[PDB]
């Protein structure tokens, strides 16, 4: 497939990965009683293990020649690896950037503002935090107003 | 003239009314507005007790007045007439306190009126004998009217413990009075 | 804030202003308030005609060719099943020449309602004109040929109405539930009425 | 008109569809809040649209009138290529669209002597040619026409996340409720929300 | 005045002015007035629901104790679930529903005093008013108007309302922590100390709680 | 008890009162949907 690597659904590599594992695990668990406590985590994660391996095969990741989960990062088989969770970031950390500008910006304006950056307003972050909520829409009617830079 | 002599009734209790014999432990007649709703709801109540008080003992003087459900027009096109006469009947009553006069005109054949009335002591059609005469009647009419609402809460209460009417059960108390009463 | 001394349908109870007795049938009955603004007394007021006439006419279309059928003289069916298939022309037409004669009739009768005098008189025979009525829903001339001239009269119009809007209503439930003719529906409840309420056939 | 009524509506509202619902205070920038009023307007116009030949079709195929497939499946069908459906549409909206644009900005652009009587009237209602019977005292149109909007607005939002959820038409999601409510709901699927 | 602590005088926050008020934030917790006024709801509102509660289970309890039919408070959610037609996770989401309107509605008038008072609902108008934090009366909420009565019956009544508020959440609490100590309903609970008291205690089993 | 509000408020215990909000959060997170790489 891209750049020639197998996908995880399929390759043999990764699939041996798999017995590795989970193999390693039940060389353990012999050594303890099924109704003891160790012996119901020894299972637990083996199925969890099991099942981590089943959903990357359904998310059909580009396994290679090692057996691991290689990713792509451009454009469309492969977007929620990279290209999705990168506009989730760029979000959230806008978000919390932008709620601290709101901050200092609204402190400024009050004889010592130095203060408000220790004992911080906290009805006041908490309302400026709700508010950065929609900020890309707020962000961008700001760069355009022209109260954005200095 | 007091429930408890000796007492001295509540301040909104004046006994102006008739049957205001001071008693009111939670000041429900405290409000003006809820203490004229509770008068008619006070004559009603005994008007309809008196009523039915009256149909238990004289409808026995035979079978179990409580097992009457079980009676030529079916259940559901009985309970028609009933619903749209009583609907018709109960709304013209609670628009004279809606209002005190709004309705008094015969909406057909409206050269007949009720004439000017206090609430829920009708008249004019209504009092047709024009009897004994003035208050005294109003409070003969409240007293008679509670012993026939406690009464029947007996009846109820007599029917749901013996099994028999009201009668009977005097007539069992009377063959054991020190055997048949709530403490046996 | 309401008139006193006129018809009411909760004798004692309040007429809200707008409804000032002045409209054909006004006892004052507007609990939801549709009727608040001018403007929309104005439609209603027509929209309440127009409805009650094609009502009175239908309800009349529906139960006299029972009334008749029953009696027993020629073509007699169910008022739904009746327009199912047995006509000189076919489904379509009959509504296309229906929608287009219309079309024309009702824009009309709009433009008298939009400006009272607009549409008066005949645009090909000119000499021809229905009076000076300046009343839109109650144009008169051609449609007051026998010449009944009254507010006795506009009462009996709307009141007939009314019954006669329900009375359909009626017929579209009773129909859709029982499944017969809504004279059938009066001669089963006639046989037993009481054990034949709706309650009983619910 | 307040949306919850004892909140303080925000003061970049003194009362210019508004019910008083700015929590974030998107629109405190009047500049933000003429340019949001319409961003509404045309998704009014088009989800009415849209939701109506969603439902109206959806409605009429259980009725029996229309037999038209449901709306995830009415895409897929051959005439042309989508790519030239697209395209084409994309060509045709894109000119029209910017007529609207250049009106957003310079509302009465749309009247250069140079065949445009499309002048304007006021912003975001356009009239004259796209008011063929032409209607406007009772100027109530113009509330109904957010509100209707809104609904529809929400309608569609419905209508996606409720196919993501039952994987069936809304005219079926409507009557499976209505035969058993309080067994078929929301609460009774794949997500809790 | 009568105080909770005899001899240790009440903190000046309090004034001898509100129901049930015996001199008792030994943390300082409502101190400031409008922290106060949020408590003197939230505690009227939990003993409000604490007797309804109280009541709830003291009577459904007897009448487990009385005839064999009803079930214990514990397990008689899935009896009145599994048994009757209706499921749980809608239940909870209409609750929340009818909950969060009746909340909501509550919820702005803490804020703001007489606010869903501007009829700005179904033209029910002077029912919603303010009158007094706690007690929101008119035709729906106080139907008989001892609210709309007399000064000193009413005043009583905050008295006899929050004190058997304070003594149903006592109450409720034990209902909760009693069947979780011995396993049993509450007049299993209070039959087996009638019969037994000197033994029937905690001293038995129940531990330190 | 304005005071002990305005110490709670202070820096380092608000810091501390958030961290272990969005730590709790991302370990929570983990714990429903377990090993993530996509999504
Ligand atoms: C409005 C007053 C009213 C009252 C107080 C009662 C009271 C009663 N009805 Mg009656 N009914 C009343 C109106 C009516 N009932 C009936 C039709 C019936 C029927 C058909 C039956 C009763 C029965 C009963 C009894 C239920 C058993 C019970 O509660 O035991 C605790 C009870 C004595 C039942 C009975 O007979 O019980 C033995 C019964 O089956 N009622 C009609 C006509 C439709 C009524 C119309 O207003
Ligand atoms: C603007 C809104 C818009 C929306 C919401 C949709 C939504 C959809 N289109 Mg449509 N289309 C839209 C615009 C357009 N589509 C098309 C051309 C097509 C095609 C050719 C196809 C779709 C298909 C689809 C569906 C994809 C299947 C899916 O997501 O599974 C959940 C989906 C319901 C597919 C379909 O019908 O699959 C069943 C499909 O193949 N759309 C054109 C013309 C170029 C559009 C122009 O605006
Ligand atoms: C104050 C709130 C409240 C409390 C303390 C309880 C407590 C309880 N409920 Mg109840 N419920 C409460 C509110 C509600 N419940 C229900 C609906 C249910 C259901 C459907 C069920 C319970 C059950 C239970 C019990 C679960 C067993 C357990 O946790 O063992 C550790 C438990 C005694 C379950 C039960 O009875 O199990 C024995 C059960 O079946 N509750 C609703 C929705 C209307 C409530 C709304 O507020
Ligand atoms: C309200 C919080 C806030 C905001 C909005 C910004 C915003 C910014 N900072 Mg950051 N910064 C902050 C707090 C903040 N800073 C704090 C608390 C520190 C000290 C740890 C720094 C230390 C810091 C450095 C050292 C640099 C930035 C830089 C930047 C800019 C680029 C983004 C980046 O690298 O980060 C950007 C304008 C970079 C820049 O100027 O470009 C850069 O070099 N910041
Ligand atoms: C509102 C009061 C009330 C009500 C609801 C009833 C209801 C009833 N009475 Mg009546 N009854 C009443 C007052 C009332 N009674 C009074 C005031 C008297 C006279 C004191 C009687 C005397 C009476 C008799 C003698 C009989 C009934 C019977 C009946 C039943 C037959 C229905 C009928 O009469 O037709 C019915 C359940 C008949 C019955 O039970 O059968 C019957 O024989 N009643
Ligand atoms: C912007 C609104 C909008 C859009 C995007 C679409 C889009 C579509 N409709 Mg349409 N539809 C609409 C409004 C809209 N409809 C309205 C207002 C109605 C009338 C109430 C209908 C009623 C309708 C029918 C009856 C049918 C379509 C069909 C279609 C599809 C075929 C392509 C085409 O019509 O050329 C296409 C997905 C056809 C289809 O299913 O394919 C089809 O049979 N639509
Ligand atoms: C220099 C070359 C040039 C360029 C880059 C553009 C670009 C544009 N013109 Mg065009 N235009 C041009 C020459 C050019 N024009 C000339 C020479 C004329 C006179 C004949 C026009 C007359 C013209 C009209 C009348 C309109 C456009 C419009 C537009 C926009 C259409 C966008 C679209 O349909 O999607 C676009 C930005 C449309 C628009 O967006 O407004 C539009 O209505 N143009
Ligand atoms: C715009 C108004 C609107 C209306 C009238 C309806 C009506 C309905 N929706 Mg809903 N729905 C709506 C918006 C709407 N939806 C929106 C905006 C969303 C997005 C969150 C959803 C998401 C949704 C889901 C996930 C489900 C419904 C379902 C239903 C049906 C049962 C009630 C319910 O679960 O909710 C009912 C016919 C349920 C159904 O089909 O059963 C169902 O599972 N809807
Ligand atoms: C929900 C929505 C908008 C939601 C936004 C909200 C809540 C805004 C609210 C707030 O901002 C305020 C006011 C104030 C802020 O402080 C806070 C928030 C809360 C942020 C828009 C949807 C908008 C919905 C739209 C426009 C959808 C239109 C439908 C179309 C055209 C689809 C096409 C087809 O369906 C047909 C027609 C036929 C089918 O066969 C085929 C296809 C092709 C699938
Ligand atoms: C897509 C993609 C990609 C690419 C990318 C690129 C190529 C980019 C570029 C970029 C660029 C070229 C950029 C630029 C920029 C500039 C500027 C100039 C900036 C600015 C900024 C600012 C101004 C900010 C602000 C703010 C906010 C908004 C919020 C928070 C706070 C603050 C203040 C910070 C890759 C392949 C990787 C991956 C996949 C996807």
């Amino acid at each position: 497939d891209i750049a020639g690597l197998t996908p995880c659904s399929e390759s043999k590599a990764y699939a041996k990965l798999e017995k590795k594992e989970l193999k390693t695990l039940e060389k353990r668990l012999k050594q303890y009683e099924a109704d003891s406590a160790p012996a119901v985590a020894l299972k637990a994660t083996m199925e969890r293990t099991k099942a981590r391996f089943a959903n990357y095969a359904k998310a059909g990741l580009l396994c290679g020649n090692d057996g691991l989960p290689h990713l792509i990062a451009d454009p469309y088989g492969h977007a929620g690896e990279v290209f999705i969770p990168t506009f989730g970031f760029l979000y959230v950390a806008g978000y919390i950037g932008y709620v601290g500008r709101q901050y200092l910006i609204a402190v400024k304006g009050e004889a010592k503002p130095t203060d408000k950056e220790i004992i911080i307003d906290v009805p006041l972050a908490t309302k400026l935090a709700w508010q950065g909520a929609g900020w890309p829409l707020a962000a961008v009617q700001e760069l355009q107003r022209g109260t954005l830079l200095e | 003239p007091l429930w408890l002599p000796g007492s001295t009734p509540p301040a909104h209790l004046k006994g102006d009314l008739p049957g205001d014999f001071g008693f009111d432990p939670l000041g429900l007649g405290a409000n003006a507005e809820s203490l004229k709703w509770f008068k008619e709801s006070e004559l009603v109540h005994s008007r309809w007790a008196m009523a039915a008080v009256a149909g238990i003992l004289v409808q026995e003087i035979d079978v179990f007045w409580y097992n009457a459900g079980k009676e030529p027009l079916g259940p559901l096109g009985l309970l028609a007439v009933e619903f749209f006469l009583m609907h018709w009947v109960e709304v013209r009553r609670w628009q004279d306190l809606r209002k005190p006069g709004s309705v008094d005109q015969d909406p057909i054949f409206s050269q007949y009126k009720l004439p000017p009335h206090e609430v829920g002591y009708p008249g004019g059609v209504f009092a047709p004998f024009i009897p004994g005469d003035l208050a005294e009647l109003k409070v003969k009419e409240i007293k008679n009217g509670r012993l026939a609402m406690l009464a029947f809460v007996g009846f109820v209460m007599a029917a749901q413990v013996t099994g028999k009417g009201p009668i009977a059960a005097l007539q069992e108390h009377l063959a054991d009075p020190w055997g048949t009463t709530i403490f046996s | 804030k309401r008139d006193a001394a006129l018809p009411s349908w909760m004798p004692g109870a309040d007429l809200p202003g707008y409804l000032n007795g002045t409209l054909p049938g006004d006892f004052g009955f507007d609990p939801l308030y549709l009727g608040q603004d001018p403007v929309k007394l104005k439609w209603y007021a027509q929209a309440e005609l127009m409805n009650a006439r094609f009502a009175m006419l239908a309800v009349a279309g529906i139960l006299v060719p029972e009334l008749l059928s029953n009696i027993g003289f020629g073509a007699g069916v169910a008022w739904y099943d009746a327009g199912k298939f047995e006509y000189f022309a076919p489904a379509s037409s009959l509504f296309g020449v229906q929608m287009l004669l219309f079309a024309w009739v009702e824009i009309r009768r709009y433009q008298d309602f939009v400006k009272p005098g607009s549409a008066n008189q005949d645009p090909i025979f000119t000499n021809n004109k229905l009076p000076d009525g300046n009343e839109p829903g109650y144009p008169g001339g051609i449609f007051d040929p026998f010449g009944w001239s009254i507010k006795s009269l506009k009462l009996k119009e709307i009141k007939n109405g009314r019954l006669a809007m329900l009375a359909f209503a009626g017929f579209i439930g009773q129909a859709y539930t029982t499944g017969t003719t809504p004279l059938k529906n009066l001669s089963t409840h006639l046989a037993d009425p009481w054990s034949t309420t709706v309650w009983q056939n619910d | 008109q307040s949306w919850l009524p004892g909140s303080q509506i925000p003061a970049h509202l003194d009362t210019p569809g508004n019910f008083g619902f700015d929590p974030l205070g998107l629109g405190k920038d009047p500049v933000a809040l003429r340019w949001y009023q319409q961003a509404e307007l045309i998704h009014c116009r088009t989800a009415m649209a849209g939701v109506a030949g969603i439902l109206i079709p959806g409605l009429l195929t259980k009725a029996g009138a229309l037999n038209v497939p449901e709306w995830y499946d009415a895409g897929k069908n051959s005439f042309a290529p989508w790519g030239s459906l697209l395209a084409v549409q994309l060509f045709l909206c894109g000119f029209v669209e910017a007529k609207r644009w250049q009106d957003i900005r310079k509302p009465g652009s749309q009247g250069e002597p140079g065949a445009s009587l499309k002048g304007t009237s006021e912003l975001g209602y356009p009239g004259g040619p796209f008011d063929p019977l032409g209607l406007s005292k009772w100027a109530d149109w113009k509330l109904k026409e957010v509100k209707n909007g809104r609904l529809a607005m929400l309608a569609f939002l419905g209508f996606v996340a409720q196919k993501y959820a039952t994987g069936a038409g809304p005219v079926d999601n409507l009557a499976a409720h209505l035969k058993d409510p309080w067994h078929v709901n929301y609460a009774t699927n794949g997500v809790s929300l | 005045r009568p105080v909770w602590f005899p001899g240790n005088p009440p903190p000046a926050h309090l004034d001898g002015s509100l129901a049930g008020d015996y001199g008792f934030d030994p943390l300082f917790l409502g101190q400031e007035p409008q922290t106060l006024k949020w408590y003197v709801q939230a505690e009227l509102v939990h003993g409000r629901f604490a007797m309804l509660g109280a009541a709830g289970i003291i009577l459904t309890s007897i009448g487990a104790k009385v005839g064999l039919g009803f079930p214990e408070w514990y397990d008689a959610g899935k009896v009145v679930v599994e048994k009757n037609n209706i499921d749980f996770p809608t239940l909870m989401v209409i609750q929340f529903y009818l909950m969060g309107w009746a909340e909501t509605k509550r919820w702005y008038d803490f804020k703001n005093p007489g606010s869903q008072a501007d009829g700005s609902f179904l033209g029910f108008t002077e029912e919603f008013k303010g009158l007094e934090n706690g007690y929101p009366g008119g035709r729906f909420f106080d139907p008989m108007g001892l609210s709309r009565g007399d000064a000193a019956k009413y005043q009583e009544y905050k008295q006899k309302e929050v004190k058997n508020g304070r003594l149903a959440m006592i109450a409720c609490l034990g209902f909760a922590a009693q069947y979780a100590a011995t396993g049993k309903g509450p007049l299993d609970n209070l039959a087996d100390h009638l019969a037994d008291p000197n033994h029937v205690n905690f001293a038995t089993n129940g531990v330190s709680n | 008890m304005k005071d002990f509000t305005t110490y709670l408020s202070t820096a380092p215990v608000i810091a501390t009162i958030w961290f272990t909000f969005t730590a709790g959060l991302l370990i929570e997170i983990n714990r429903y949907f377990p090993d993530p790489l996509v999504f």
